[PDB]
Parts: structure tokens; sequence; C-alpha cells
RNA sequence: AAUUGUCGGGAGGGAAGCGGAUGGGGGCCGGCGAUGCGCCCCGGUCGGUGUGGAACGGCGAGCCGGUCCGCCGAUCG
RNA sequence: AUUGUGGAAGGCAGCGCGCGCCUCCGGCGUGCUUCGGCAUCUGCGCGCUCCGGACGCUGGCCUGUGGGCUCCCCAUUCGA
RNA sequence: GAUGAGUAGGAGGGCGCGGCGGUCGCUGCAAAACCUUGGGCGCGAGCCUGGGCGGAGCGGCCGUCGGUGCAGAUCUUGGUG
């Protein structure tokens, strides 16, 4: 399958937004939280501090949610759901759900080859 | 369907057993429809197999690379067992392509679905060839 | 009773692009030609 | 910087659609969205706006 | 023989050609109107160019005539000003803030034209330290309108890429081309108010070469206030 | 018919004569008489079924009206000019410029006998044109073109003979200028205190 | 999980961590990166206008169609 | 020096060559002219261009000591 | 076409947890939980997936509901420097 997308993917930022002071404290997890403190230097955006996520970082709508291979992911749990991508094989690629058995993955992979549907994790748990 | 199609779309566009949604209702949201009479499997009033009296079905038929071309009968909207006018085709692609163009566009059945039907026929026909013999090209060039 | 059924142009600097200037001011071509011809006579005269 | 109020954006709110989920009302809105756009009739524009309004803004007439 | 065309298709097809015919006629009618307009604007621009040269030579003759007779010739007072905002939007006293808004100078280095009269001059006097202005020459007016000229159409900023934009708004006032717009501004014609308001305030760049001192008046060696004909020198570096 | 252009250009896109002048030169007045006082009106100049239908409509790029122009030749470079190669395996060697090919590249020769540089194509951006000129009037390279340097290792004897034929006519001219043979046999290099932006070539 | 031992990599002139930018060394990734397409003949394989049937359809009694089977002609795809 | 966003339109604008002849850097007919010139005659057909947003050519490399990386450790300049 | 600061405060659109009414699925050919210098998506809340461990359950979607989201409270209980 030849991906239909042609515009290059431009990531405004590739680093993640780490919660402030999650390095200092084990109990403070890395998932982002907006600092609400009155004196918070991060909230006040002093230079040399952690950056906060804002809408300006939004990616181009034409390349948003596109994988590096040039397709968009759709999660499939069986062979029937795979057939939904027959007419979108140049736009959407399939990914087999993490909990599908190896026996049922062989059926999905074989069916995807007939439909020319890209499978992102076709080598999963077959050894 | 027995009621106007526009009314049906207002009802089933939010929730129906054939609606497949993934990745929530944000920007990541992806929506598909999997009713057998939806050529592109798209969740739209144009392609919906539930909210249109005149719909096109193209899918593999049984064995021997046969392709089923079924259209919904306009006067049988209240008879599910007799709603489909099936036509099993087992000839060359060119012959099948003409039949689809005749039963979709020439008779003014669903001229807006002529392009989708031919692409649907092209996709179904190609998959039947690969099943019989197996994958031989990766189709990755270009 | 319905009425009949019904992109931004990249702005170019007319001070530099000749065709763009002529589109706005067709007389600019005559002014350009006269200035060039007038200068040529003065250079030749000197 | 630009000397404007709220970045030049409007601070007024009006109904651009009905708040109701009535399927029949939404079909009427679709019908009169088309009529207002393709005719330019002032009557159609007024009808479209009033279909958006709340119950108290659509009082009964004896 | 052949599938019978349904009545609905025939009705739609019949109306399409009628719309196409009427639509096709517009190109022929519009094309002839455009052809005549090109000759019109060509002659007007030729007329305007001659007028500008005559005025320049007329002023020189009068000054020499007064010199020969031993008297003085007082030049006519400038009718047109170009105003540029040189200070930011921080710490604005309320009166200055209102006046700059009325002049449509809402951003530093924005510029606009302004007709000269006692009402406007006294407003300008009250925002002296926040602006610099002077008398723009023909070159400055041409460059500003041609390079950074945008028209206000339905409260939207539209680049003056074609004369159609000028005619869409100022057509009823006789201004159909950018040359007419330049002539109206420079001479401060009867329709200056509409022509000038039609122009979006000019978004000039920071001056190439910088400023001397924005905090002092131009007379003191600064950059604020009336610099008369020297506004042109600044317009070159900011346009 | 007309033998020369009616309207010479003062600059690119502006003719020397106005529309009124061109009307006289075009002869439309004469044409009007011959056609009953009217300018003649002319008339405008008067498949296989697909084997596969794509699901996604193909998009074709919009028309671009800009057409590439031939590569320009630097004024410093004239036939017989000595060039200095700035890159590649022959960096620093002094070669003789023969002509510019249709591709825009320069055709140069060592000559091969003096410095071992054969008939080769060198991009203009990687050479410096000096002020030394060697006569190449007797050199014939009309047979050489872009296809002569196209791939399809032992060098065929045909090209070796072709090199000598072109080389032979050039050696006599080089031998005429004293110390020119040694000049073309030595590579150019920068020594201590040598500033490229001040060097005269 | 806090916390601890051990082995392995690495750093350390009175804290360490952290933001941004590269580099070095690691680790990881073949949808990490294609190999097809068009036109020719050799062979093989598989189907082909006009009349017969079978089960149906679009448009609204009547016109207008395709699918499948068989028979002729046609002799290509 | 930075940059090509768009992918429906050969549009708009300015010209050239033909549709009449000459000795061809130019010359030949009306109207106007400041006597230099002029959108006064300047229509059609086919083309060109600073003209409704970048196209073209060539090479390298493609299971390698290659390429890529948002992952890991570390170093350095700036910030903190 | 214009435009982008924000404590107290207001509102919108979304993310996540556990049930219920429905619907579509997964699982001893290995579910949940947990681990990972595997990879990717989203501005972000989060999501998807490889490998490992584990050995019996679980998830998506629509609606609807709630004892539904923690770094602090000399917070509580337990554990540990
Ligand atoms: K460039
Ligand atoms: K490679
Ligand atoms: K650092
Ligand atoms: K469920
Ligand atoms: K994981
Ligand atoms: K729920
Ligand atoms: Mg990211
Ligand atoms: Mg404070
Ligand atoms: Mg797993
Ligand atoms: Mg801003
Ligand atoms: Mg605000
Ligand atoms: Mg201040
Ligand atoms: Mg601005
Ligand atoms: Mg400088
Ligand atoms: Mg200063
Ligand atoms: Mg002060
Ligand atoms: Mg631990
Ligand atoms: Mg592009
Ligand atoms: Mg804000
Ligand atoms: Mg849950
Ligand atoms: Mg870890
Ligand atoms: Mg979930
Ligand atoms: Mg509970
Ligand atoms: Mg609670
Ligand atoms: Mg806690
Ligand atoms: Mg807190
Ligand atoms: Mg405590
Ligand atoms: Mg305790
Ligand atoms: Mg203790």
């Amino acid at each position: 399958a030849v991906p239909l997308l042609n515009k290059k993917v431009v990531k405004k930022r590739v680093k993640r937004f780490i919660r402030p002071q999650s390095d200092r404290r084990i109990t403070v997890k890395e998932s982002w939280r907006r600092p609400k403190g009155i004196d918070s230097r991060v909230r006040r955006k002093f230079k040399g501090c952690v950056l906060m996520p804002n809408i300006g970082y939004g990616s181009d709508k034409k390349t948003r949610h596109y994988l590096p291979n040039g397709f968009k992911k759709f999660v499939v749990h069986n062979a029937s759901e795979l057939e939904i991508l027959m007419m979108h094989n140049r736009t959407y690629c399939a990914e087999i759900a993490h909990n599908v058995s190896t026996r049922k993955r062989k059926e999905i992979v074989e069916r995807a080859a007939q439909l020319d549907v890209v499978i992102t994790n076709k080598l999963a748990r077959l050894h | 369907t027995t009621v106007p199609g526009q009314l049906v779309w207002e009802i089933v566009k939010k929730n129906n057993s054939f609606l497949v949604k993934e990745f929530g209702n944000g920007t990541a949201g992806v929506v598909f429809s999997k009713e057998p009479n939806n050529l592109y499997n798209l969740h739209s009033y144009k392609h919906s197999g539930l909210a249109n009296k005149k719909t096109v079905t193209i899918q593999p038929d049984g064995k021997d690379k046969s392709v089923l071309l079924a259209t919904s009968k306009t006067k049988k909207q209240n008879k599910p067992s007799r709603l489909l006018n099936k036509s099993v085709m087992k000839k060359e692609f060119s012959r099948m392509a003409k039949a689809v163009t005749n039963q979709v566009g020439d008779n003014y059945y669903r001229p807006d679905l002529k392009k989708a039907a031919l692409a649907r026929l092209s996709a179904v026909h190609r998959s039947l060839k690969v099943t019989k013999s197996g994958a031989k090209k990766r189709n990755r060039q270009a | 009773v319905v009425r009949p059924i019904k992109r931004a142009t990249l702005k170019k600097n007319p001070l530099k692009n000749l065709n763009v200037l002529l589109k706005l001011n067709p007389y600019a071509k005559t002014a350009r030609r006269m200035s060039l011809l007038a200068e040529a006579q003065r250079v030749k005269a000197k | 910087g630009i000397d404007l109020v709220a970045g030049g954006k409007s601070k007024k709110t009006k109904r651009t659609a009905p708040k109701s989920d009535d399927v029949y009302l939404k079909l009427l809105v679709k019908l009169y969205r088309f009529l207002a756009r393709r005719t330019g009739s002032k009557f159609n524009a007024v009808i479209l706006k009033r279909l958006f309004m709340s119950k108290i803004n659509k009082p009964p007439l004896s | 023989g052949g599938v019978v065309v349904p009545e609905s298709v025939l009705k739609k097809q019949k109306r399409n050609e009628e719309w196409a015919l009427v639509k096709k006629q517009e190109l022929a009618v519009a094309k002839k109107k455009s052809v005549e307009n090109r000759k019109l604007i060509y002659n007007r621009a030729k007329q305007y160019a001659k007028e500008y040269s005559e005025q320049e030579k007329e002023l020189i003759r009068l000054k020499r005539e007064a010199r020969l007779k031993g008297g003085f010739y007082v030049d006519p007072e400038a009718k047109l000003l170009f105003i540029i905002r040189i200070r930011g939007i921080n710490a604005m006293p309320p009166q200055t803030k209102k006046i700059l808004q009325l002049l449509r100078l809402r951003q530093i280095f924005n510029g606009v034209f302004l007709k000269v009269n006692k009402a406007t001059v006294n407003m300008l006097h009250r925002v002296e330290p926040y602006v610099t202005y002077g008398y723009p020459n023909l070159k400055s007016i041409k460059e500003l309108i041609y390079k950074r000229g945008y028209g206000k159409v339905d409260k939207q900023r539209i680049a003056l890429t074609d004369n159609a934009v000028v005619e869409q708004v100022l057509g009823k006032h006789g201004i159909i081309c950018i040359e007419d717009l330049v002539h109206e501004i420079i001479t401060v014609g009867p329709h200056f108010k509409e022509a000038n308001n039609f122009l979006w305030p000019f978004q000039l760049k920071a001056p190439l070469g910088g400023l001397k001192k924005k905090r002092n008046h131009y007379v003191e060696g600064g950059d604020a206030g009336n610099r008369e004909n020297f506004i042109n020198e600044l317009i070159r570096r900011m346009n | 018919a007309k033998k020369t252009i009616r309207n010479p250009e003062l600059i690119r896109g502006v003719g020397k004569f106005s529309r009124s002048k061109m009307y006289h030169k075009k002869g439309l007045w004469a044409i009007k008489k011959k056609n009953g006082g009217k300018l003649p009106l002319h008339e405008k100049k008067p498949v296989k079924p697909p084997k596969f239908y794509p699901a996604d409509d193909v998009k074709k790029p919009l028309v671009n009206k800009h057409k590439p122009k031939p590569t320009k030749l630097r004024a410093s470079i004239t036939p017989g000019t000595v060039l200095i190669i700035l890159a590649g395996r022959f960096k620093g060697k002094r070669v003789v410029f023969l002509k510019q090919l249709t591709s825009g590249l320069l055709l140069v020769t060592g000559p091969f006998k003096l410095n071992g540089v054969p008939l080769r194509r060198v991009n203009q951006a990687y050479v410096i044109g000096t002020s030394t000129k060697v006569d190449v009037s007797g050199v014939n390279v009309e047979k050489i073109d872009d296809k002569y340097f196209a791939k399809q290792n032992v060098l065929p004897q045909e090209k070796k003979d072709e090199q000598k034929t072109v080389d032979s006519a050039l050696l006599k001219a080089i031998e005429g200028i004293p110390e020119l043979k040694a000049y073309l046999s030595a590579r150019f290099s920068l020594k201590s205190g040598m500033k490229p932006h001040e060097l005269v070539f």
C-alpha cells in the first residue's frame, strides 16, 4: 500500500511536558499537571523553568495523528473489523489489539495481506 | 426505511449497532460504519446503508471469485427478506465494471455512488485474486 | 426562487514586479519607456 | 501589542442552533438554513433565527 | 432505445444551461467593460502625472517671480499629514489613548494619513510625544499604497492586488484604480474621507537604521512631533 | 515576411515603441484597406477502459507558469580560459576551458598530457576563472556533447585516441606561451598569508 | 513503591536536580527504504453477436435493463 | 541570506508573430501634437512573459562501520 | 479577514475511575494486575502497541448513574530511610 499523505510531518515539539518537580519527589508523577500555586515560577513562566503545554504547540491538522509510516492507526480485534479498512488501505493502517490470541492473529495477518492492509504489529507473539 | 431517509439519519447518526468509534471524541476520534450496504464503510448520510432507500452492496459471494452486486428494491422497504436484488457475477472485471455502471449510474439509481461502487468492485475483485494465488507484490512502490 | 448556485492571491510588490505594476497602473509602462528613452538621449548627447 | 479589547473579538453570545435535540426541529432548521442562504429572503432569515430560540422566547399565541 | 431520462434530470439540465448562458454573458459584458476601463485609467494616470509635474514647476516659477520683484512667496500650507506611532501601548493616559484610537494608531509604527484642519491639528497636538508626523511627498504616498496598501472591505483587510478591490468600495465616488486613490490622497480631494478611511492603517516595519531618541521632540534631536518634509526620509527606512 | 523584430526591448518586457507607433509598423491600416475597411476575423483552432478504479480521487498539481532557463555562463569564463578546479579528485589543478555543454556544465581539458586531466565536465560553481587565455581556435570539439560522458573498469581505446586528437591541437598553442606548460602542470594552492579575497586571478 | 545488597556502564576541585541546544557513547527501529509499471510475442489457462430459457430489477398497462444457464455466429479479449 | 504554504483554474495583465507591402538596427496610411511624440485608429487567430504560492537536473545510499530516533548515560555553552 | 498576558472568579469542550440499561467484541493458542534503556499518537488530561511476569477473567461504543481523579491538611493507617 502506498500512503496517500504527501505533506511532511512537522513536529513543533518532540520532548514531553514533564510535571514540575516530578524529578525531586517520587510521589509526584510525571503526567502533566498545571501548577496552581500563587508563587509558582513555572506558572509565571520565568525563563529557565519547565515549559507548560499550550494550544500554540498544536500540530498541523493535515498531518495530525499520522504515524511515521504515513498512515493513521485503527485498532482491530478480529478479522471482521479488519475488513472495515478495505476501502481506506491508503489512509488507515491496522494494529491488532494487545490481547488478541496468537491463533487469531494469524487469521488477521493473512486476511490483511489479501486486502493489502498495513499491519503495524504483524510480528507480535508468533515465535 | 419505511420512513424518510433523512429522518432515519437523524436517529441513527449518534448511535447504532454498526457504528465503530475509536480514540474517544477528541481530535483522535475515528469513526467507521460496518453495515454490508455501505460501500466505503463511512459514517455519513451519503454512504449510510440505513438511511437510504437506494443502496449498493458489493462483496464476495460464496466461492469461485464470484462477486455479489445487490441493490435495495424501492418498493420492498418493509420486506427485509426480499429487499435485496442480488446479482452474482463471475466474469471478467471489465464485464463486471459495466454491470455496476449499468445498475448504479445508467438507470439513475445512485449516480453519486458510481465512483465508490467501481472502487468497491475493484477492491473486492483484487482481494479475490490474491486469495486464490496469494500475495506476490508488496504494492509499496510509488 | 433559488438564486443561481455559486483563494487568497499572493500579494506581490509592484515596485519590483513589472507585470504586477502594469496590472494596477497601465500607464506605468509609458512612463518607464519615456524615462529610459530620455536618459539614453542625454547619455548620447554628452 | 495591539490596543484592542479582548483581542478584537466579540463578547456577545447568540444562538447559532437550537438547543433542543428534537429530530423534527433539526430537519426544519436544515430546510430553512438552505432557504435563507439560497434566496436571501428576509422572511426566511427571521424564521431561521426564531427556530433556535428557547421555549420562553417562543410564547404561545391565543 | 436507451434508458429514458427521468423528468427530474431533464429539469435540472435545462436550468443549468440557462444559468450557464447568463453566466457566460457576464464575461462578455464584463470583458468589454474592463477593456474600456483600462483606457480610462490609462488616461487618468497620464493626466495625473502631468498635473504633478506642473505643480512642481509652478511652485518653482512663483518663488523665482517673487525673488525678481524683491518680495516673498508664502507656500501654501500642507494639506496632508502622515502620522506614525513611535511609542508602545504601555502606561497610556486615558486622553492620549482615546485620541490615538480615533486616529487608528493602535500599534507602534502603524501609520495613517490625516487631513489638515484646526480640529485635527489640535487633536494631534495632544499626542505629540507618542507620534511623529510630517508632509509626505508623492513618492512616499505611492510606495505606501503600492507596497503596504490594504483596503477595508466589509470590515476586512484586503490587499490591493487588483483595481477591482478599489472599485468595489470607492467605485461610487469615482475612484476605480489605485492611481485614482493616490490622486485623491495627495490632493485631498472631495472624497478624501472615504478614500482615506478605506485604507487600512499601514503596518510599517521598525526603521532601518533605528531612531535617535523617541523620548525627545524632533526639535531637541529626538524623534517625536512634527518633522515636516523630513517624514519622507523616515518613510523610506520604515516602508 | 518581416526579417527583423519590429519592437526592440529597452529593458526586459518593455518595448521601444508605443502602441500607436506599433499600429503603423504592424501595418494594420494597410490590412484594413485590403479587407474592405475591416480587420479580418479568424476562427478558433478546431479511452481504454480502466483495469482498476482508485478509491481515493487522484489530485493533480496546479499549473506552474515558470519555465527553467538555460544555465548562464560566468563573464570571467571564455573559450580558452584557464580554470582552477576547487573540488573533487582534481582539486587545485589548472585546466583549459573549451566550451559549455547544453546541460550548462563546462567542458575542460588538462590537457591530459601535461597534468593528467582528460576531457571532463566540471560544474561552474566549483571552478575559478583566471585571466590567462590560451588559443583554442584549432581545437575541434563539435563531436563532444553531454552524451559523450554518459554511463552505460577499462577505458575504451576509442576515448584515449579522441583525447589525443583534441590534445595535440592544444599543445602547440600552449608551447607558444613561455612557461605556460609548467603553469598548467602545477596545482594552485594557498600558502601562509595568502588571502583568497585579495588574490587576482 | 519507599528502602537495601550485588554485578555491569558512567560521573565527581565546598550540593544535586531542572529548562533549552548540540555532541560523544549506548540502546532501539526493516511500514528503518523501493524494485514496480507500460508496451510487444511464445506458450498455457479462462471467458466471448444474434436467438432460446431461469430467477429478478429501474421507471411508472407499458417502456427500459442487468445477472445466470444453454445454442449459433463471431473469432477477439 | 531565509523560505515554496496551495494542488480546482492556462484566468487577469502586458506584449510578440501572422491576417497588407518595402531596400528590414528601419521605411510606407488617417486623427492629435509641446514636433520629442500619443491607449487616435490598437480587431481576430496562434504564442510569449517579472503574469491567480517551486519546478527541474545530477549524484550518494538502500541489510552496511548505513540511516533515523521523541529512548538511555554523560560532557560542554546559555538559562535556572 | 482579524487576533492570542492573566491571580480571585465564571463558562465551554475533552481525559480518566466504578456500576446500571443496551450494543460490539476479546480470553488457558493466556484475561486482569504488575515490570520494562522496546516503539508510536495527542498542545495536554491520556491513549495505542512490542517484550516480560502472571494464571482467570476483561474491554470498546451509546445512554445513564456515583462514596469518581491528591504532593501538602504538625492529614489517617501501614511500611521504610
Ligand atoms: K531563493
Ligand atoms: K539508505
Ligand atoms: K547542560
Ligand atoms: K459492555
Ligand atoms: K508498555
Ligand atoms: K459509563
Ligand atoms: Mg509528543
Ligand atoms: Mg504573587
Ligand atoms: Mg502484553
Ligand atoms: Mg500579537
Ligand atoms: Mg483578556
Ligand atoms: Mg514606560
Ligand atoms: Mg500590525
Ligand atoms: Mg544592519
Ligand atoms: Mg537608542
Ligand atoms: Mg517617560
Ligand atoms: Mg525499588
Ligand atoms: Mg506545495
Ligand atoms: Mg489568554
Ligand atoms: Mg472502566
Ligand atoms: Mg527504570
Ligand atoms: Mg477506556
Ligand atoms: Mg459505590
Ligand atoms: Mg471521595
Ligand atoms: Mg500521598
Ligand atoms: Mg494542593
Ligand atoms: Mg506528616
Ligand atoms: Mg506514621
Ligand atoms: Mg529510623
